[PDB]
């Protein structure tokens, strides 16, 4: 194993019940909604 | 209008604006809801009308049963312009008052 | 799950799994089945896996 | 036979591979054997004139070959290069692809006919005649949209039937009617023998310009506008070369003065696809007095040009159907030419 | 627009119907009545989409991957089939015009001859023709179609399609039937085209193949039924197999030159 | 999603390992 | 044709509005004989017994697989046929057929209703549909809808799910036996049988034999198992079983109660191609719900009425 735990700087979370594509995980999605 | 530039190599997108001050196309070269809902097709679960009954994509002659409360529904209806207190919904209730 | 996100429960007990790969467990695909789907006021689907 | 075109394709290869073998071994070991038994050889046998006729092999193969000669038909049969497979061994991927061609122009058709669609390609092989444009097929080709309200350029208000979805929107029966007179203009300099340049840098529009360029027998430009070009003929195109034709515009094959290639070539109708990125052209059009044509959108100047075509320019297939009649004019004004001299 | 294409003599095939094989009325069924069905019904399906650009064999190529798209892709599939049927019994493949055609009367050439020779162990034409007709009853249970084609190996074989199949594309040739009992080594056949599935190397998830029809017969009962009835499809087989165009045939046969 | 996600862990562990230097400072 | 003949059909004689004498005759009776023909040309000595039980008894064999497609072809079309009785329609003999404008013409399922088993006053039939699929404009649709799909020979069945309690296999317990749960509609192609319980994991199983055969083939030529031979062979076990894991016991059963025919022998001689909308229609307006309330079968009494 290695690092176990991270912030919630970079790590999108989605809520329940709204479409997502696969883009969203992206590292770019982080920077559009910032 | 115009003619989306060349490395645009998907055939789908999304768009606004046919032409802007800025003589460009808002556009996207975007489009997978449509892969979405073919996605949930494939799961194939139908959704259930929970709570709701009479499914709307089928006319019925259950609206004659008409008693609940429409005195709250008409209230609804004649505050129809929610935006602005005194203002919106102030001309939308002297129009109904007159 | 295809493109929309649902509300899993667990048969009894979180595979080991998620402990042994922490916040990336994104990263594995697992299987579920959808119990149920219904609306929301808003247009939301709420679904059940 | 068929036997021997189908020995393997590489056989033989043993005497190759000898000829290759025995020179490796020094000379010494061997060559002494073998000259050590021409005494015993020589027996008594009349030899002289096998000798003789040998020896003139030698002269005639070996020492008169010649390496380089000299001092210094109908391709019937398709794919000569290529070569058959054997029989019970698969088929080769070139076969696959000859077998492909062949399902394709006889089989792969079958079904249904197609009808009510639309073929880009079509636009620039088979133009309509000016006389049968519809303001439908206009209209379905885009040449009514326009740029938008905020672009919008005044002296154009009598282009406009109106303004929808924040975009203005030509009248499609003034383009028509100068797109006609337009053909008219273009086809009669067709019969006079003149000299027609279609001009059009936009991406995607050297298709259209050669194909109109080619079937009126005029000329293109499609990369840019060397400013100049009419305005100083003589620097920017003199070194190039012309050539002499006959009313059948046919090469006669003769020698030219070094002052008449030298002196300058004008166009004598001059069609811009994109106006507004051309103004330098437009300039020396009318500062050397050449009559031009273009397709005027909601944000250029109708007065630039003699014979303005209201319409878009932004969309490839309103500008190839725009050019395409007025090619198809041209063909036809070519081909009454044609016929006239070649039948009194 | 996906409109029915015009048969050449079709005043001839409208008032008496193709000879010895079907009626005037069982040929209108099966071709001016079905091809119009089935045309419209792809026009309708594929309207306002790519796929209305494109003929309906590339259409079911295309399709074929998709696993939503069955719709249009049996439509196209049963489109191609039934006009090459249709087209393998024509009479006159040609317009007689001002030319005695009709004179001579089509045979099978040598080159076909001699591919059924090494394709089936040296075997008669005609022990080809009853073996066929015994697996197109045997096989198809109900609607179908019955092919006689060529693959990448040079050597024809038979292959028998479950309602609408195609020849061209293995995985979706819709040979077997598993509604009913399934065997062994039908499934380890199965298994084996999923293998091969696997290994595509493309997000498609296509798979090379090359097997063309050379003969094609329909075995749906909108060919059959009128004339020959029920339980006799396998008269009407005969009948189809035994009259032909083998003009068609033997240019569907590839020469090589 | 995986096309997506491997990178997506690239750059995490990279901007992890980059965030706990300067953390570390 | 005598062990398979029914009252309210007869030879030579057309159907209210549905069937002409030669469609009737095309379409019930060339069938019948036909089938009856070839299942005793095949190895059917014991023709004494039921076709359902034979069905049962034999089954999941190769060899023995003509047997069960022509008894299930005959069973299918027998269920399919008996709900009929008749409708108001005109004949088709009188009837003009139809033409391409079939297609373009819109169906009213959205909107009007028909033939509903409270006039003839099945109020228990009524409320199991009303429960089941929510309204009897929802049915019509979703049966319709799915008969003009189904494009090859098959058939569309009103199922009732009979949720087999843990037992084991102890027969003899009346007042108990016909339970069911919830009403669904399914597809059946050639020669499919709706009732799942003796068809439930036939490829399962293939694959159990074929993966150990294998298994057998790797260790008597040395070989090693891999990741994928360990792992999705796995997987495709586990998604088998769980999407055929219906309960514990014996998983669940159907029990038929209605069957409409799709095959084009039955609707092409009298409707054409274009008529099969109207064919299906009028066989709508033609079931006696008579037949049907007497096969429906008794509620989940157990912990459902008992409600505790
Ligand atoms: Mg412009």
């Amino acid at each position: 194993q290695q690092t176990k735990k991270i912030d919630q700087s970079l790590s999108k979370k989605l809520p329940k019940g709204t479409i997502y594509d696969p883009f969203d995980f992206s590292m770019g999605r982080i920077h559009l909604d910032r | 209008k115009s003619a989306i530039p060349s490395k645009i190599k998907s055939r789908y997108l999304v768009y606004n604006d046919l032409d802007t001050l800025e003589r460009i196309t808002t556009f996207e070269p975007r489009g997978g809801t449509q892969w979405n809902r073919l996605r949930f097709q494939e799961m194939g679960v139908p959704i259930v009308s929970n709570i709701g009954r009479q499914n709307p994509f089928f006319k019925y002659i259950s609206r004659p049963e008409d008693e609940s409360h429409a005195k709250l529904s008409l209230f609804k209806e004649m505050k129809g312009d929610t935006d602005i207190s005194p203002a919106a919904m102030k001309k939308r209730l002297k129009k109904i008052t007159a | 799950i295809g493109g929309f996100v649902a509300d899993v429960v667990f048969f009894q007990s979180p595979p080991s799994s998620f402990n042994s790969m922490g916040d990336f467990i994104r990263m594995k695909t697992f299987l579920f089945e959808i119990l149920e789907a219904s609306m929301e006021k808003n247009g939301s689907v709420s679904m059940h896996a | 036979d068929e036997v021997m075109l189908l020995q393997q394709k590489l056989l033989y290869d043993e005497i190759r591979s000898e000829l290759k073998s025995l020179s490796q071994v020094p000379e010494d070991e061997i060559l002494p054997e073998l000259k050590k038994s021409l005494e015993q050889d020589k027996l008594s046998d009349k030899e002289q004139q096998l000798e003789a006729e040998l020896s003139d092999f030698f002269r005639n193969y070996a020492l008169l070959n010649k390496l380089f000669d000299s001092k210094t038909a109908t391709p019937t049969k398709p794919y000569p290069n290529l070569i058959p497979s054997a029989n019970d061994k698969p088929y080769s991927s070139q076969e696959l692809f000859l077998r492909q061609l062949n399902h394709s122009m006889r089989t792969a058709k079958l079904g249904a006919t197609i009808s009510k669609v639309y073929y880009p390609h079509k636009d620039i092989f088979y133009p309509p005649l000016p006389e049968n444009i519809t303001v439908e097929s206009l209209m379905s080709a885009g040449v009514h949209l326009g740029q938008s309200t905020s672009l919008w350029r005044s002296s154009t208000q009598s282009y406009i039937y109106g303004e929808y979805k924040g975009i203005h929107i030509i009248d499609l029966n003034q383009t028509l009617s100068y797109l006609k007179r337009a053909a008219k203009v273009v086809e009669g300099v067709s019969e006079s023998g003149g000299i027609i340049l279609f001009l059009g840098t936009r991406q995607g529009q050297k298709r259209g310009l050669e194909e109109a360029a080619k079937k009126t027998h005029g000329y293109y430009v499609s990369t840019r506008w060397i400013p100049g070009t009419l305005t100083n003929s003589t620097e920017i195109s003199g070194i190039w070369e012309k050539q002499e034709i006959d009313s059948n515009d046919n090469p006669t094959e003769r020698a030219l003065s070094p002052n008449e290639t030298s002196k300058q070539v004008k166009p004598d109708l001059l069609v811009v696809l994109n106006p507004t990125e051309n103004r330098n052209a437009l300039l020396e059009a009318i500062k050397s007095r050449v009559p031009t044509i273009a397709i005027i959108d909601t944000d250029s100047e109708p007065s630039l040009v003699t014979y303005p075509i209201p319409g878009n320019d932004d969309s490839l297939r309103s500008v190839n159907f725009l050019l395409g009649v007025l090619a198809r004019a041209g063909q036809r004004g070519l081909q009454n030419r044609l016929a006239r001299n070649n039948e009194k | 627009i996906h409109v029915v294409p015009k048969l050449p003599n079709s005043k001839a095939l409208l008032q008496n119907g193709v000879p010895n094989i079907l009626s005037s009325s069982g040929f209108k069924t099966v071709w001016f009545d079905y091809q119009r069905y089935l045309c419209d019904k792809l026009t309708l399906a594929t309207a306002g989409q790519s796929l209305e650009s494109y003929y309906p064999f590339h259409i079911l190529l295309k399709t074929a991957g998709n696993p939503l798209q069955s719709n249009i892709f049996n439509l196209a599939s049963s489109i191609h089939n039934n006009h090459l049927f249709v087209e393998n019994i024509l009479p006159s493949a040609v317009e007689h015009g001002t030319n005695s055609n009709a004179v001579v009367k089509t045979e099978p050439s040598r080159l076909f001859l001699s591919k059924i020779k090494d394709s089936f162990n040296g075997s008669d034409w005609e022990v080809v023709k009853e073996e066929m007709i015994y697996r197109a009853e045997n096989e198809v249970l109900g609607q179908g179609w019955l092919f006689l084609v060529e693959n990448n190996e040079k050597k024809l074989f038979i292959l028998t399609s479950n309602n609408n199949g195609t020849p061209y594309y293995f995985p979706r040739n819709q040979s077997f039937d598993l509604n009913s009992a399934i065997s062994i080594d039908e499934f380890a056949t199965l298994k084996q085209m999923k293998e091969l599935i696997g290994k595509s190397t493309k997000l498609n998830g296509k798979v090379q193949d090359w097997t063309m029809p050379i003969i094609c017969v329909n075995l749906w009962d909108h060919a059959y039924l009128h004339d020959y009835g029920v339980g006799n499809r396998s008269k009407y087989v005969k009948n189809v197999l035994d009259n032909l165009n083998w003009s068609v045939v033997n240019n569907r046969i590839f020469s090589g030159i | 999603e995986q096309e997506v996600l491997d990178v997506w862990e690239k750059k995490v562990v990279e901007e992890t390992e980059l965030m706990a230097a300067r953390t570390s400072n | 044709s005598t062990r398979y003949a029914l009252e309210h059909l007869k030879e030579g004689a057309p159907l209210k509005g549905l069937f002409s004498i030669e469609g009737l005759q095309k379409a019930w009776f060339d069938r019948v004989k036909y089938l009856d023909a070839k299942l005793n040309d095949c190895t059917n000595e014991a023709q004494q017994k039921p076709l359902e039980t034979l069905i049962h008894e034999n089954s999941k064999s190769a060899s023995k697989k003509h047997i069960v497609n022509y008894a299930s072809s005959l069973y299918n079309l027998k269920f399919s046929m008996s709900s009929l009785q008749g409708c108001i329609r005109t004949p088709p003999e009188e009837c003009p057929r139809l033409g391409p404008e079939a297609l373009l013409q819109t169906p009213d399922f959205n909107r009007t209703i028909s033939n509903e088993p409270l006039t003839t006053g099945n109020e228990r039939l009524q409320a199991a549909l009303i429960s089941s699929f929510g309204s009897l404009m929802e049915f019509r649709t979703l049966l319709i809808n799915s008969n003009l799909a189904i494009s090859g020979d098959g058939f569309t069945w009103l199922v009732a799910r009979r949720q087999l309690d843990k037992r084991a296999m102890r027969n003899d317990m009346p007042n108990r036996d016909i339970e069911y749960d919830k009403l669904f509609i399914l597809n059946t192609y050639n020669a499919g049988t709706p009732f799942n319980f003796s068809t439930s994991g036939v490829m399962n199983e293939l694959n159990n034999q074929y993966t150990n055969m294998e298994k057998q083939r790797a260790k008597e030529a040395g070989n090693l198992e891999d990741s994928e031979m360990t792992a999705k062979q796995a997987k495709t076990k586990f998604i088998y079983e769980t999407q055929q894991k219906g309960f514990s016991g014996k998983e669940v059963s159907y029990i038929p109660l209605l069957a409409i025919d799709a095959s084009p022998k039955t609707w092409l001689t009298d409707y054409g191609v274009f008529g099969k909308r109207e064919y299906l229609e009028r066989v709508w307006d033609s079931i006696e719900w008579k037949i049907v309330e007497s096969r429906l079968p008794q509620r989940t009494k157990i912990q459902a009425f008992n409600t505790l």
